[PDB]
């Protein structure tokens, strides 16, 4: 799409229609005439392409209307409202973009954001932008979370996120025109390499790859279709639904070799009943032939009896010859159509062992996208985000992705190693309790008109918790955190001197020996511009290889490289780095999925916010206090960098709204 | 709508493959053994039909007798007349087995032989007694 149209699809809005938020703000135009509708749309996506073609300037509500056309510039208070509208949720000026109008002189209200990752840095930004207070409380000694990026030398590489999904629709889009990320393309092709170190040739590398998807395809047909959602009372996984999926296709192979093989017996067992006729008929034969013989010994002359007695004999004889003929025919037909089923017989088996395994890489390279063993997914949600996925190539951040968070902290009040430990909110507002994490007996309050909180999923899940809520978060928002999962992946940093792999190929797969360790080093990178192979963990490797020191996985890293490269051609590696994410204490995990027994549902419940009761009873209903934002708020876009930047810039929309007030609804 | 192509799944067998624990591992090995049954119940029947060739062995060789070429003549022989009497106390109304018996009459000439000497043969007679057979 381009044009006015596509600057609401690159903003995830349908161009032709207005949305239920944009029906909440001007609620007079969607309810009013289509021909109005129009207008709005126009000037709402016109405003949204002037933001988009430049998004490295402010675009004032000036600028726009000087480049409108009538007679969509007629009506100013119009594109007022929208412009209004389209700056406070963050669809035009957001992230790094030069004002215009200076920030105003004092400023209104107060807000303390609980982390300064990338949701939380996004929020921060937009409530500055807003002329708030805004003091960001990091307990980690660097601002980004789980954007990591290690750095040594010339050696760069990802802990956390790394990958841009797609610039189509992605607000990151915006942001890489304004931040200097080097973005390089994701070459698709990934070659596999089995247990022994050797290449899967191309007809197996395609036939378990197409088997693999016809079984997802055939997972959600068992969903949709046949509704097989509870067994047992208990939610059905996709992992389950997987394993009922093959077993299926190994009942199935089965079936046809036992229907085969009954279609052989009862062609054997027709010819066992012919042959038995023919075996007495040959009897008869014989038995008759002799009679025939003795007549004809009888010389002539001979009376009209022992005459007949010849010739009935030898019609008789003929007779039986012409039936033992027609039945060595059937036996001819039967015999050979006994060499046609055996012939071909239907499949041997399902899937071999040597398939078994490179089937085993395609589901740890699914659980490594969810982070999650298959097992713990919903087999009904699990891919209910898909609808929302972005247009175009996936692309690495080729200088690090910590650029991006780096960037967003300029100007911020950021106070890093200085950990929540609680959180208190009331009718008259809020007090954050935090204590320096290098001398933890050294105390902090913070007193603000509203909190965010970014804290991940993890970290919201600690049993015994490491925040208290003050009063204690309500037994809906609880379940939610419970209900939801939060998963983990890990990678292996390797640092070499040299390129040793194929250079044009960027991802290449080892395959496990066991369904045990299917995740277990399964995947390696090559992305970067310096000698650098990047090693994932996944599944339930992930867990289990945090239990175990740097030196033996760098080991077994070799090892692998080793059986596919050579022996003598993988070096030993300068710089290590192995990622621990569920042990991070301010992370316990690496992002969220859709566990069995939640839905889509639950991420709308993370983003709701809490309203305190009133300090004297029988006061009016208080504002809300507590807002939530972060990967795991975010609906539509989970578990992603783009989901909780949207999520930092709709909570900043909303906070401003509650406490600047909303004047563009009239 | 429909499920994938070469892929297996309807209603019943799920429900049977998810009724406990190892379901999955039972209606598999009932399978197993049944293809084994049916796998040795194939060679036993091969191993009796071997057997039953081999009895065959020759085929019907030494019993073919040459074909006896003669054409179809009109009169009927006093030794032609005998022999279809015979012919009918043996075969009935089987006209194609008397035919052959006599060997130069045409299958319509027994028919009218029935006919024309029905009274002299006495062949109602002679076809009652085949028939008390
Ligand atoms: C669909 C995907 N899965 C995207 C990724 C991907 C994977 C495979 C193929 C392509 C892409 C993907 N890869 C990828 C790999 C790995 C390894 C991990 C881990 C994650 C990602 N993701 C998910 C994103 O990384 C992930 O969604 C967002 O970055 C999350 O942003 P926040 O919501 O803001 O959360 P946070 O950053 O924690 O900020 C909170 C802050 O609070 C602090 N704090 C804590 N406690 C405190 C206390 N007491 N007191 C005070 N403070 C306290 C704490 O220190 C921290 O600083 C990727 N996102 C992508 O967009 N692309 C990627 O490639």
């Amino acid at each position: 799409p381009s044009g006015v149209e596509g600057a609401a699809f690159q903003s995830r809005l349908p161009h032709d229609r207005m949305t239920s938020q944009e029906a909440a703000c001007f609620p007079d135009i969607i309810s009013g005439p289509q021909q109005t509708q129009k207008v709005f749309l126009f000037i709402r996506n016109r405003t949204l392409q002037l933001w988009l073609d430049n998004p490295k300037i402010q675009l004032t509500f000036e600028a726009t209307l000087q480049q409108l056309e009538a007679p969509y510039n007629s009506d100013t208070v119009l594109v007022h409202r929208v412009h209004s509208y389209l700056e406070r949720h963050g669809l035009i000026n957001f992230g790094i973009y030069k004002r215009i109008k200076p920030l105003p002189t004092k400023k209104t209200g107060k807000v303390i954001i609980i982390g300064s990752g990338v949701s939380g840095l996004a929020a921060a930004r937009q409530l500055q932008s807003f002329g708030m207070d805004v003091t960001l409380l990091e307990a980690r000694d660097r601002v980004g979370g789980r954007v990591a990026t290690f750095r040594k030398g010339n050696y760069v590489a990802d802990l956390g996120a790394m990958v841009v999904t797609g610039l189509g629709g992605n607000p990151m889009a915006v942001v890489s025109k304004q931040v200097n990320m080097e973005l390089a393309k994701i070459k698709q092709k990934c070659p596999l390499y089995e247990a022994n170190g050797q290449a899967v040739p191309k007809e197996k590398d395609e036939m378990v790859e197409q088997e693999f998807n016809r079984l997802l395809e055939a997972t959600s047909y068992l969903s949709h279709q046949l509704d097989f959602n509870v067994l047992n009372n208990k939610p059905v996984s996709l992992g389950q639904a997987l394993e009922v999926v093959i077993q299926l296709q190994e009942k199935h192979v089965k079936d046809e070799q036992i229907e085969h093989w009954k279609k052989i017996v009862k062609t054997q067992e027709e010819l066992k009943e012919l042959l038995n006729k023919m075996v007495n008929l040959k009897e008869k034969i014989k038995e008759l032939h002799q009679q025939y013989k003795e007549a004809s010994e009888v010389k002539p002359p001979r009376d009209i009896t022992a005459e007949f007695l010849v010739k009935s004999k030898h019609r008789d004889l003929t007779a039986l010859c012409k039936e033992y003929d027609e039945l060595a025919e059937t036996q001819g037909k039967l015999e050979e159509k006994l060499q046609e089923l055996e012939a071909n017989p239907p499949s041997d088996v399902y899937l071999s062992s040597r398939d078994r395994q490179i089937l085993d890489w395609h589901f740890a390279n699914l659980e490594f996208a969810n982070a999650t063993p298959l097992s713990t997914l919903s087999l009904k949600h699990w891919d209910q985000d898909d609808d929302f996925e972005f247009t175009g190539s996936h692309l690495t951040v080729r200088n690090g992705y910590s650029c991006v968070p780096v960037a967003l902290a300029e100007g911020l009040d950021i106070k890093l190693n200085t950990a929540v430990r609680q959180v208190r909110y009331t009718a008259s507002g809020c007090e954050v309790i935090a204590v320096n994490t290098r001398s933890t007996s050294q105390t902090f309050i913070y007193k603000c008109d509203a909190v965010l909180c970014t804290l991940p999923l993890g970290v919201l899940k600690q049993q015994p918790p490491a925040v208290q809520f003050v009063p204690p978060l309500p037994e809906w928002k609880t379940s939610a955190v419970q209900r939801m999962g939060f998963g983990n992946l890990n990678k292996v940093v390797l640092c070499f001197d040299r390129v040793f792999w194929d250079p044009s190929v960027n991802l290449f797969g080892h395959v496990g020996s066991t369904t045990a360790s299917r995740g277990e080093l399964f995947l390696f990178w090559n992305l970067y511009k310096a000698p650098i192979l990047l090693a994932l963990v996944a599944g339930e490797a992930a867990g289990i290889m945090e239990n175990i020191s740097d030196d033996v996985i760098v080991g077994r890293c070799l090892a692998i490289l080793k059986g596919i490269f050579g022996s003598s051609a993988v070096p030993q590696p300068k710089e290590t780095v192995v990622s621990r994410w569920r042990a991070d204490p301010w992370a316990r995990g690496s992002y969220s999925y859709v566990a069995a027994g939640s839905s889509g549902n639950d991420y709308d419940l993370m983003a709701q916010p809490i309203t305190p009761g009133p300090s004297i009873p029988g006061a009016p209903q208080p504002i809300p206090r507590l807002f939530f934002a972060g990967e795991h708020t975010i609906r539509n876009y989970p578990a992603t960098v783009h989901g909780a930047l949207l999520s930092g810039l709709r909570e900043a929309g909303r906070i401003a709204d509650q406490f600047l007030g909303a004047m563009y609804t009239l | 709508r429909k499920p994938p192509k070469g892929m297996f799944l309807s209603q019943e067998d799920v429900e049977a493959v998810s009724a406990n624990a190892t379901a999955a591992t039972t209606v598999l090995r009932q399978l197993d053994m049944e293809l084994v049954s049916v796998k040795r119940q194939i060679q036993n029947i091969k191993q009796t039909n071997s057997a039953l060739k081999e009895k065959l062995d020759g085929g019907i060789e030494p019993y073919r007798l040459p074909e006896v070429i003669q054409k179809c003549n009109a009169r009927w022989t006093t030794e032609e007349q005998l022999l279809a009497v015979q012919a009918i106390r043996k075969y009935g109304r089987d006209f194609q087995a008397i035919s052959d018996v006599i060997g130069n009459k045409s299958v319509v000439q027994v028919k009218n032989f029935f006919v024309n000497y029905r009274r002299r043969f006495n062949i109602d007679e002679v076809l009652q007694e085949w028939e008390a057979e």
